[PDB]
RNA sequence: ACAGGUUUGGUCCUGGCCUUUCUAUUAAUUCUUAAUAAAAUUACACAUGCAAGUAUCCGCGCCCCGGUGAGAAUGCCCUCCAGAUCUUAAAGAUCAAAAGGAGCAGGUAUCAAGCACACCUAUAACGGUAGCUCAUAACGCCUUGCUCAACCACACCCCCACGGGAAACAGCAGUGAUAAAAAUUAAGCCAUGAACGAAAGUUUGACUAAGUUAUAUUAAUUAGAGUUGGUAAAUCUCGUGCCAGCCACCGCGGUCAUACGAUUAACCCAAAUUAAUAGAUCCACGGCGUAAAGAGUGUUUAAGAAAAAAAAUCACAAUA
């Protein structure tokens, strides 16, 4: 990317390096911030940098912006059970907000690692089929077994043409 | 394969079936084996059925399930 | 595909090229084609012996009993295959074919000896 | 073209190719209607042996006979390709020699 | 072929051991106690062997399948000779 | 699934109503549906040919209604047996008729649907079930003086084993699991062959389905 | 305890467009969608119908919507929950004091 | 793209076309054998044979498999899921209609307005409100099966099929017509799959094993085709004389042609070679004084930016 103030933030790696996964009960995140004043530096930089990362890992979570409606910037979270979480940021920096959010509603490290561990067993190595879903496509791709007749022609004694000839004779 | 509405063939319209011959000694022994074979498999089938109920019940309202539910609720508060 | 009815069945799905059969132990709806969509693939069955003279069979025992527990029918060859492994008792037709082979072989031995003398 | 304008218009997509004189078919079969001679544009001057045939789609187009010498007459069946002759404007088909009623060029004897 | 005979050098990544715990105590690898029907030599199930049916049942089957009846056979041979 | 260009098809619903109305109005009667020619062994209505295993019984026996019409109240409370059970089962099997309604289409009144009480191998059920396989040419009627002879039954206890050994491979996993978890008992596992009782194939199935219980 | 809904959105926040119809407010929900080519997020606007029993909707408000367990028609599938920000009358959720943009209408450090 | 040929007397710049790479079909020339994969003109009309039976009568099954891409911007993903079926300890599972939506989804705005497309009360009437979709593309038009363990749709036609036209191979093989498109009117249920029977078992043009064809890949038994001015590997001797003819782009031939035709020699692929048509790929995160490009001007709506600092002007020919 050439255009833009920070073209690095518009690449796949930057969108993928942000690790903030909301719980299944989080649906709506509302962020209010001011475009003037030194107190809103943490909020504006959070919107300019971290929000694309948060949305990328949470495609089903609505994110809405509101500018210059409340003198004190804040974040509001709406849960599935109607619970409302209010986060107040007036001097916290860009990094502080992400760490604060990751603890109140983010998922634990043990939960994330065990989630993908259970996903691995879906692609069981012992299955056969297409390359997109299974490793091997046929039993002939296993050393020791009888190879595919296309590569190495089979012996005449096993060919069905020879088997039928002797039966009819 | 044929469909419901198509007419049947003409040559094979007179015959119905021709059952094969029955060996008296062999058939009775085979019938006895099937009766015991079906009974044994049925007990195994019901045994597996109860196993599924046990596994499903533990996943829904198992002791560990209550522990997990209370832990997240306690952490959230 | 939306079918009128049908029953869940564990069967063998053919594969491989000509003169080289290869069956996959799969569980699919009875009304779907042999190589059609399936729920879960259980194992595999190599019909041809390898250099060691072994016919490899793969079974997903914990998953196999799960589908049988929920009411899955079994075809003729899978029952014989399971009977050989010992998960199920020997099929009655497996034993009868064995007995027929002995009697035919006994007749063959007697027939050859009678002509010899 | 700023970011907003590029987003609105979407990525540029190559348009599909326009069908040629043969309507996308590699070869066509036609019936000879008239045989005449067409002359090229300068600085190339000659007497090019052309023909006017009606294709299987019903349209009537001008075609060209490659090689030296031909025995094509009216109401003959020939096969036409999709090649083009640079010297002759308008002509965009060539008869493939050796099929149906047109044979290969005859060696001098 | 040369790399398989060691005549040519090629990269050999370090590989971790296949199993985490090396225990032979489990019954999959250790010998299980013999079945009561295994030591005795009796077949695993009573119906595996051949039993002579009662003559009354044979008469009933002949009446039911009269006309299309086939020749009966006795007990199968215990061991099959080689041609 | 749906789209914004859905067209309100009406002929398909119109055909469904008429087709459903037609079959109800033109419902075939039991007499004409089961009328059979005794020479070609071909059903004129359905166009079906009976299997050769049933040719002998048709010409050498009569169905239920043929032996039931010549009775005062169509044999209410009578005992009806069937040739199929008699040939294969030494124990008496019979039906105690509760109600029967023949169809008036038949000129000879040889068709109809009947109910009864089931008595299989001396076991009597406490509910009435519709009689299955009425049209079969194998039914017989017991006499009044022989009613008590067949009614009397000698109860013989079952000698089948109540437990059988597990299959060999499946038996090993049972031992392996308890040994792994600490249960070191060497008692041989057994399979409870008590809940897997199988009725004989000749036992008639319930024609009526089962509602939610 | 079966009071679920078939829609993919349970709770949404949108801006009120108009209150022309009777006891129903048309709101505009905004969500961020990633453009596959530019890898940038742009707002996507969708219109939702919310049932207001008390007729408390004014054009320009921000309203939280709750999924309706049973649709009342082919379009109204959401019910109003609360008025997050009344137009022109905005109270700061932190200090609980009226405010007009950046300047506080009432000083929070003056209890009396 | 590692780029190359081509504007001009000539250089630089901008900007098209074409070459070089890979896959498929047909045709030309040529062709020895074996194996595997695949088999494709046509939703046009079809002779004949076959493709659903099983079973002690009841019953169950009978485009399920298979076939096709006509139709529809259809759809993909996803939420919910009645109902049918299987199993049984009546609560588990397989398939999933209808309905619904976070997002994604061909071309065209010279298709810009559609014209009832909304909602409330209670009723499931009546009455009341005057709204709804749309320049982030409504409403139209044109083209089209697909995002592939597979999915969606059609089953002679009148979107449907009471009815009517009318008398059906888009099941295998085969035939007519048509098209540049050319498999056997064959064998068996031995395996597997499906239907039925308690069961031995039966049926099965699905399939299995074969027949046919350089369509692709491999091995070997097999040798011809194209090209030789430049981009781009490679030639001489004759004939012809802007003539007959050649070229993918630039061009050649006007009595001394390495470009036409033939010959000698050479180059490059090889049981294939070359040509023709489609497809992969390819435009702008680049530009707007002179090149295609800042619209004659200002304000405002939709929308979007603010983030550090700082900013109400003014002798003079505005205008009416
Ligand atoms: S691909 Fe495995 S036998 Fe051919
Ligand atoms: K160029
Ligand atoms: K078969
Ligand atoms: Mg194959
Ligand atoms: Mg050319
Ligand atoms: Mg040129
Ligand atoms: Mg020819
Ligand atoms: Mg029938
Ligand atoms: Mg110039
Ligand atoms: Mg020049
Ligand atoms: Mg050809
Ligand atoms: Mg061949
Ligand atoms: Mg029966
Ligand atoms: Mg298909
Ligand atoms: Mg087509
Ligand atoms: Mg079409
Ligand atoms: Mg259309
Ligand atoms: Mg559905
Ligand atoms: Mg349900
Ligand atoms: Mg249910
Ligand atoms: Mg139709
Ligand atoms: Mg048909
Ligand atoms: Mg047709
Ligand atoms: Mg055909
Ligand atoms: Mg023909
Ligand atoms: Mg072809
Ligand atoms: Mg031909
Ligand atoms: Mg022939
Ligand atoms: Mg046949
Ligand atoms: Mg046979
Ligand atoms: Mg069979
Ligand atoms: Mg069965
Ligand atoms: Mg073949
Ligand atoms: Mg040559
Ligand atoms: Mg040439
Ligand atoms: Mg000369
Ligand atoms: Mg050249
Ligand atoms: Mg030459
Ligand atoms: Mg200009
Ligand atoms: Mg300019
Ligand atoms: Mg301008
Ligand atoms: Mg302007
Ligand atoms: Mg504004
Ligand atoms: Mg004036």
């Amino acid at each position: 990317p050439m255009k833009g103030r920070f073209p690095i933030r518009r690449t796949l790696q930057y969108l993928g390096q942000g690790d903030v996964v909301f719980k299944d009960s989080v649906k709506v995140m509302t962020v209010n911030y001011n475009t003037h004043g030194e107190l809103g530096e943490g909020a504006r930089k959070f919107v300019f940098f971290n929000i694309p990362q948060i949305q990328y890992k949470n495609p089903w979570v609505q994110i809405t912006m509101f500018k210059n409606m409340t003198p004190s910037p804040f974040l509001r979270f709406y849960l599935d059970s109607g619970e409302q979480v209010l986060v107040d940021v007036e001097s916290k920096s860009n990094k502080e907000i992400v760490e604060h959010i990751r603890k109140i509603l983010g998922k634990n490290e043990e939960t994330l690692e065990k989630e993908e561990q259970e996903k691995k067993q879906l692609s069981h190595p012992a299955h056969f089929g297409p390359r997109k879903y299974c490793l091997r496509e046929c039993m002939c791709e296993v050393e020791g077994q009888v190879p595919c007749p296309g590569l190495v022609p089979l012996p005449k004694e096993m060919t069905g043409k020879y088997k039928a000839a002797l039966k009819a004779t | 394969r044929k469909t419901r509405h198509d007419p049947p063939a003409k040559s094979k319209a007179g015959r119905v079936a021709t059952p094969p011959a029955v060996d008296p000694t062999e058939f009775f022994v085979l019938t006895e084996r099937y009766r015991q074979y079906r009974q044994t498999v049925r007990a195994l089938r019901l045994e597996f059925m109860s196993e599924v109920r046990k596994k499903l019940h533990e996943a829904r309202a198992g002791v560990q399930a209550e522990r997990k539910a209370q832990e997240d609720a306690a952490e959230h508060r | 595909r939306a079918y009128r009815g049908g029953h869940l069945t564990i069967r063998l799905a053919l594969g491989g090229c000509t003169n080289r059969p290869f069956y996959r132990i799969v569980a699919a709806h009875s009304k779907c084609p042999r190589d059609g969509r399936f729920v879960e693939q259980l194992g595999s069955y190599d019909p041809l012996p390898n250099s060691h003279g072994e016919k490899l069979v793969a079974l997903n025992f914990d998953r196999i009993r799960h589908w049988i527990g929920c009411g899955a029918h079994l075809s003729k060859p899978v029952e014989k295959l399971l009977g050989l492994s010992g998960f199920y008792p020997l099929h009655p037709m497996m034993i009868t074919n064995a007995e027929r082979l002995r009697r035919k072989r006994a007749r063959e031995v007697l027939l050859a000896s009678q002509k010899t003398d | 073209a700023t970011l907003n304008q590029m987003h609105r218009l979407g990525p540029p997509k190559h348009p599909p190719g326009k069908m040629g004189p043969t309507a996308g078919r590699p070869q066509l079969k036609g019936v000879v209607l008239r045989t005449f001679i067409r002359k090229p544009k300068k600085p190339n001057s000659a007497n090019r042996k052309c023909c006017r045939v009606r294709l299987s789609t019903g349209r009537e187009a001008v075609c060209f006979i490659p090689g030296e010498g031909h025995s094509l007459q009216e109401h003959h069946v020939v096969l036409v390709q999709g090649g083009r002759t640079q010297d002759l404007p308008g002509v965009k088909l060539t008869v493939v020699r050796g099929k149906y009623d047109c044979g290969h060029v005859q060696k001098k004897k | 072929k040369a790399r398989d005979h060691g005549l040519l050098r090629y990269h050999i990544p370090q590989v971790e051991p296949r199993d985490l715990d090396f225990s032979t105590t489990h019954g999959a690898v250790s010998s299980t106690p013999p079945a009561p029907t295994l030591v005795s030599g009796d077949p695993w199930y009573p119906w595996y062997s051949w039993k002579q049916p009662p003559e009354r049942e044979l008469s009933r089957l002949r009446r039911l399948y009269q006309g299309r009846l086939r020749e009966e056979s006795g007990p199968p041979p215990e061991l099959m000779p080689e041609v | 699934m749906a789209r914004k260009k859905v067209r309100p098809r009406l002929i398909a619903e119109l055909a469904r109503r008429v087709r459903a109305l037609r079959e109800q109005r033109e419902r075939p009667r039991d007499s004409q549906r089961y009328a059979l020619d005794y020479e070609t062994m071909m059903r004129p209505h359905s166009g079906n040919r009976l299997p050769m295993r049933a040719w002998a019984d048709v010409r050498h026996e009569s169905r239920l209604l043929q032996l039931l019409n010549r009775l005062p109240l169509f044999g209410l409370g009578r005992l009806v047996t069937r040739k199929s059970w008699l040939w294969q089962h030494d124990e008496p099997c019979y039906w105690r008729l509760t109600r029967v309604r023949p169809d008036y289409a038949a000129e000879n009144l040889d068709h109809g649907k009947a109910w009864g009480i089931l008595t299989f191998k001396g076991k009597t059920e406490s509910e009435a079930r519709e009689i299955e396989q009425v049209m079969y040419h194998d039914w017989r009627l017991v006499p009044k003086h022989e009613e008590e002879a067949f009614t009397a039954f000698t109860l013989v206890p079952e000698d089948t084993p109540l437990s059988v050994p597990y299959p060999p491979l499946l038996r090993a996993m049972i031992l392996a699991q308890r040994q792994k978890y600490g249960d070191t008992s060497t008692e041989e596992p057994m399979l409870n062959l008590e809940r897997a009782r199988i009725d004989p194939w000749d036992y008639p199935a319930k024609l009526e389905a089962k509602t939610k219980t | 305890s079966i009071a679920r809904s078939s829609v993919h959105a349970k709770w949404v926040v949108g801006k009120v467009i108009g209150t022309a119809m009777q006891k129903t407010a048309k709101v505009r929900v905004t969500r961020l969608v990633l453009d596959p080519y530019l890898l940038k997020y742009f707002n996507k606007r969708k219109t939702y119908f919310a049932h207001d029993a008390l007729q408390q909707c004014t054009v320009g408000d921000i309203v939280l919507l709750k999924a309706l367990p049973v649709p009342r028609t082919k379009h109204v599938k959401h019910e109003l929950a609360e008025i997050i920000f009344k137009v022109g009358q905005v109270i700061d959720p932190v200090t609980g004091k009226p405010c007009a943009g950046t300047t506080y209408l009432e000083s929070p450090i003056s209890p009396e």
